[PDB]
């Protein structure tokens, strides 16, 4: 298994190649999205903002190996074929297109949504039924609307964390142009995160949980038929989920406390002594400078206590 | 004797820190028990000591250290010019806001690598080998001794590692020494006439 | 703008480099995810082992790559923490993931957009403070329905996955058992044309009605329009490909009829396709030209 | 003159597909209207091409075409090697599970790389200049594919899709390019057969 | 449906190899007196037949029947060269000449150059080759044309060093004003 | 709480300076005489304020003072190399030996190296050749330094040519039995 499907791997000579080029080749082909004259005409506009029409063709065909590029070939059109994209230059293009969601509505909506559909399906495990009123009642919303809505508030997080690692590199750029100028802003920047990561835990563990809850009346329901492995082997699957989330998401707080908190030390001791940031300039100059004029520090350093053997 | 000063030396503190002391080490705010106890028993730690012909300094920046002097009884040593470059950066990393992301934490290769940016990577190693170039042996002796002189100034005081290993360590306030000679905005050459008098430094 | 793009993207360096190693390390990654620095290295290790230094080369690139975030925790094992990105999420989700498609799936998709759509209309019309205009009538447009539309393009640009395979496994099936091959490829065949017109079925049932509650909104309706717009343009360009597909993949079905007709009813053993290829480097040794009506063409004037 | 006969002389279609025909046009599946005219027609059309002296014949894969015969008032012309090759090949691939994913649809690359792969690279080059693995003669081994390309669409082997040259069906008509071959045989004896019975000639 | 007399024609005996040589450009003149005659009986019918294909059989008024394709031409079409044309247009002033009854039809490859680079530019002439050795091209050129020609029915060789011009060759034949000598129209249509 | 005695120990002028000594490992033994004698008027409660240290502060049989660190010592400890000891174990045996008495209690740095090569075994010497036999002598005139700074001795004069024993010199003592000859015991601790 583990060790297995490494070999599954290398057995498809599955490769993801896309420096810079074929990625903003890739980028210009989803910013339009269509057919194969559309996809060369791209690939115009791409390798001229940098042997066209074999790049080209050379593209387009690693493009549908590596499982990026879905084609169809459509005479009726103009190249003789038409190239969507597959899920997977979905996902990379989305990542560097999509816009951030941050937004507590948001995520107030989906776990809304997720409630309801949550309940729905409990009562419905409950209700008993023939095998449809299983995959249609419990099943499918668990495997179809919840599980996916649970990926989904999964993304908000690993997007907040990618957000965090934003606000860390401004503020070090920003204590790294104004030095004890920099302060209030980094004070801002580090105070408002502090405020956006926690709503995002509030709710979370608020409706936290409610959805187990349901998620258990279900599995409790499971216990009595002996044909619903499926909906075990998902509600529980669920539930790590949501543990997972919750989990997590309680810690990203701890660690943002510890940045924080040393964010405020930083201030208290690197700046609150050198305000002008002069004598760090002036550390500079004397460590390429030191060889000129040498110096050494002196220590009180005592005789050790010789003892026998 | 003073009550205060005997009252001192009961702390049960004070042996240990009073070994540390007489070897060198320099107490940053870090240590609590014991930087505390500076602070509090200070005036007269300072007496204690002087009989030793030694000066009890607090640094600007509020750490603690021995200063032998002249006619000192506990024996003075120096830093090599290597420990020096070492203990500069090290002060420069204190002031970096690389350390922000870091968390403090800072790495053998982070310290080696803004070491050979800064400094001379020519005679940097002239010190290592006295005549090489461009070698790679080289470039180990160089990396070894710059862990050796991270060593050394940890059992100083001046950075605390982590963990069971040595690769991954910490800053205490008291690298500000090496910025002595620049701490006062001054000729370089003045302020360090200046600390070779006062018994902070020594020439090479 | 269009071309402005590429040179914000030539101005950050961004490049994704996967190679088999990269991305089977990614994967067995995203295996232990269902974490920290050490941990990351005893992957490293059953990775470079499935085939130290190398470890902290590719952990680096892949933060480099913006794969990978990382965070400096004290109490953990090496002092770091790795999770993947929204990014190495994608990549190692195609992979690592059974998307398993299901009509099912998406009508249960249908009926929440029908849902918070019809919400969002009727809160829509009644007018409003701003709260009963961003909350009711916006929010629902923008979070809700506009992302489960993605969604539905999502399991569309998964089919097509789908329909890919089933090509590749007639051009296998066919190469190997040659005419034996053919009542499994005509069910393959059968079948995802059935697949395809359900999805269709029930994609235009829902069609209309998701159009009309949109265009209430509509004129009821600047920023929400202009969602609106989007969101019916993004409903038709569905609706669209999704009958493009049928018309397609009949394109396949017929021809496919005509690989049998034509290559193979007239060839059983196969024998005909090697003796043509032996002939076609034999060819030079006894050398032979086929003849052709070649009639004269009528000579003109200028 | 057959009533019949008479019937086809004066349908819509036979003048083009006459000129077709007397062109060396074989005729395929692929036109409706063509083929389902000379299968209802064909016992007649038969005679009256008889009388040029060339043969009206159907290959056993379903395609029509005019043999001339020894005699024949419509002159007759042969194929190049290069041609011959690029024929088997466009068989070849019209047999192929290569074309299951094309669709029906190749293109000149792919061609030429099947034919590189196959045939003599050094020979094959030998026709272009008849001693050179230059750079040059490469391109002209290729503007000379693509040549007979054109002339095996004329010929009907092939039909061009779109505005472009690059893009191309393969037709039946191509299984000609087999017959040495397609009874299981010598290939010596089948070659002397056909030229014999005029499919053919030697080179 | 088709008539009576039109099947008739196609049952001819003579009707292949003349079709195939009418589709090939080929004017068949008097000197072709079975298919002559044959073209005569049944022109208004073959008339027809022709335009099904989109071409129109003609008959000059000298008397000589060909093939002329419409735009539409259902049949291939190509033409002749430039020097194919100048040949011809010569091979008329030449059979007009008085040269002509006396040499008693026969002319050689010989005069049918002189009388080219005499009545014609030589300037083009060599022009269209590319000098000693463009001059040999021409006339091997030259020959090559009188044969498109034969094959035309404008010539009968008769060996290709001599021969026959026919009335066929009115074709290149100037615009004649009614009564002006053709010989000067003649050289003008060549000039 | 601190003892009034210690307290008043403490404050001598000679502590500071015998503090560091003793800390160093040196042995106080009679021949420092202001020392010596401060040390036994405070022994009770130095004892008690060296143990702090987790160090005992110990006075011989023979009468001399010196720190002995414990397993836990909270003062920097080190220790002399196989040779200082072989060394310290034959300047006992020289204390021991007539030719103390008759010299008057001053030997020469050979007395001490000749002496060396006879009570143990040449070999394991030279092993810690005519240049390895200098270094040895190298070594052995670095161990009467160390054991100098240790008060195993004393320097005569301008040089280190000439040298005196003390009677600290004792630690290197064999274990004699009660009435033998300090002398058999003590090069058998040397074999």
């Amino acid at each position: 298994t583990v060790p297995e499907l490494v070999a599954w791997a290398r057995k498809n000579d599955f490769s993801i190649s896309l420096p810079v080029d074929r990625l903003s080749f890739l980028l210009a082909v989803a910013t339009l999205n269509m057919s194969e004259g559309e996809l060369v005409d791209a690939f115009r506009h791409v390798s001229d903002a940098f042997t066209i029409g074999v790049r080209a063709n050379n593209a387009i065909n690693d493009m549908v190996r590596q499982r990026l590029l879905n084609r169809f070939t459509s005479e009726q059109a103009e190249g003789n074929a038409i190239y969507r994209l597959t899920p997977l230059g979905i996902g990379i293009t989305d990542y560097y297109i999509r816009q951030r969601e941050f937004s507590t509505l948001r995520l107030s909506m989906q776990l809304s949504i997720v409630a309801g559909e949550l309940k729905r399906a409990a009562d419905a495990a409950e209700e008993g039924g023939d095998e449809f009123h299983w995959h249609r009642n419990v099943y499918a919303p668990l495997k179809y609307s919840v599980a996916e809505i649970f990926d989904s508030i999964d993304l908000t997080q690993r997007l907040m964390d990618e957000q965090q690692q934003q606000v860390k590199d401004d503020i070090a750029q920003l204590l790294n142009k104004d030095w004890r100028a920099a302060i209030s802003s980094c004070e801002l920047l580090l105070s408002e995160t502090s405020g956006t990561l926690r709503e995002l835990q509030d709710t979370l563990e608020a409706a936290g949980d409610k959805l187990q809850a349901n998620l258990l009346r279900i599995q409790d329901a499971t216990m009595t038929h002996d044909d619903l492995h499926f909906v075990d082997r998902l509600v529980f699957d669920l539930q790590s989920k949501l543990d997972r989330i919750i989990s997590w998401g309680q810690q990203s707080i701890d660690l943002w406390i510890g940045y924080d908190r040393h964010v405020h030390k930083f201030i208290r001791t690197a700046i609150d002594m050198d305000k002008n940031r002069v004598f760090a300039q002036r550390l500079r100059q004397s460590v390429q400078t030191y060889f000129d004029e040498p110096w050494a520090l002196t220590y009180a350093n005592a005789d050790r206590l010789l003892d026998m053997r | 004797m003073p009550v205060k000063l005997a009252q001192a030396l009961a702390n049960p503190l004070f042996p240990a820190l009073d070994s540390a002391l007489r070897s060198g080490r320099h107490i940053g705010l870090d240590e609590l028990d014991n930087h505390a106890f500076l602070m509090d028993f200070q005036e007269y730690l300072e007496e204690f000591y002087a009989r030793y012909n030694v000066e009890l300094i607090r640094a600007p920046e509020g750490f603690f250290y021995l200063r032998p002097r002249s006619t000192t009884l506990i024996p003075r040593s120096v830093l090599s010019e290597l420990d020096m470059m070492v203990g500069k950066i090290l002060c420069y990393l204190y002031l970096s806001p690389e350390r922000l992301a870091n968390e403090g934490i800072f790495t053998q290769q982070e310290l080696y690598d803004e070491l050979l940016t800064l400094a001379d990577e020519a005679k940097l190693l002239k010190l290592v080998n006295n005549r090489s170039t461009g070698s790679d042996v080289d470039r180990q002796k160089l990396q070894e001794k710059v862990r050796s002189s991270l060593n050394r100034l940890r059992r100083l005081g001046m950075v605390w590692f982590m963990g069971h290993d040595s690769s991954k360590f910490r800053i205490t306030e008291s690298v500000f020494r090496f910025g002595a000679d620049v701490r006062a905005g001054d000729d370089p050459r003045e302020a360090q006439r200046r600390l070779i008098r006062d018994g902070e430094a020594m020439p090479i």
